[PDB]
Formats: structure tokens, sequence, C-alpha cells
């Protein structure tokens, strides 16, 4: 999928920071947002993040736009693990569907609703 | 490398 922080970061090393930060944050998940590869929108200022785990994802959609500051008008999509997730499920239960083996979720965005 | 903490 080409995530950046993958890129920067070896697996052992992610997956030991992944089972660590799930086991001492039981009501929040680990969370990697990143722009879609050839996306026409802002990077995000942080790309790591620790969400709560009751926050639905339709939330948290609203709130990624505000933070590349997308005007109400354009267009913006998510994608996990390939495919646009269920806006009415929360960061946990999308977490504990769709979490890689080093126990991170990862998000990607895009302007085009193809990732 | 910290975390950025989502609010509720």
């Amino acid at each position: 999928m080409k995530f950046q922080y993958k890129e920067d970061h070896p697996f052992e090393y992610r997956k030991k920071e992944g089972e660590k930060i799930r086991k001492k944050y039981p009501d929040r998940v680990p969370v990697i947002v990143e722009k879609a590869p050839k996306a026409r929108v802002p990077d995000l200022d942080k790309r790591k993040y620790l969400v709560p785990s009751d926050l639905t994802v339709g939330q948290f959609y609203f709130l990624i736009r505000k933070r590349i500051h997308l005007r109400p008008e354009d267009a913006l999509f998510f994608f996990v693990n390939n495919t646009i997730p269920p806006t009415s499920a929360t960061m946990g239960q999308l977490y504990e569907d769709n979490h890689e083996e080093d126990y991170f979720l990862y998000v990607a965005y895009s302007d085009e609703s193809v990732y | 490398s910290t975390f950025t903490n989502i609010s509720l």
C-alpha cells in the first residue's frame, strides 16, 4: 500500500511499539494516517495517532478532513486494507478487524475513491 | 517517537 511509516520503521520495531501501546491504553488504538500515493490533497502534519476506541470511523473521517483543511465541498475517502471502511464502526472495531501484524491500524486518505 | 493524541 506504500505507507512511509513502514518505509521508515523496521517491522520488529513497529510490532514492539504496537504491542506495548495496545497493552498500555486499552481504550485507545494506534493508527497511522497517510495520504495515498498520487492524492491531490495536503499531507497531514502528523502521521502517528492514538485514537479513542469509541470514536466512530465517520467522526475520525470528519476530523481528518479538518486537519488537512479540506473545504466541505471537496472529496475525500478513507482506505483500510484497500477498502473504504464502514463509517458506523468504532475505531476500536476497525482496529480489531484490520490491524496488521505489527499491531498498528493503517488508514490512507485520497481525493479519489480508488486507492 | 510520540503519538498524537486525538481527544474524544
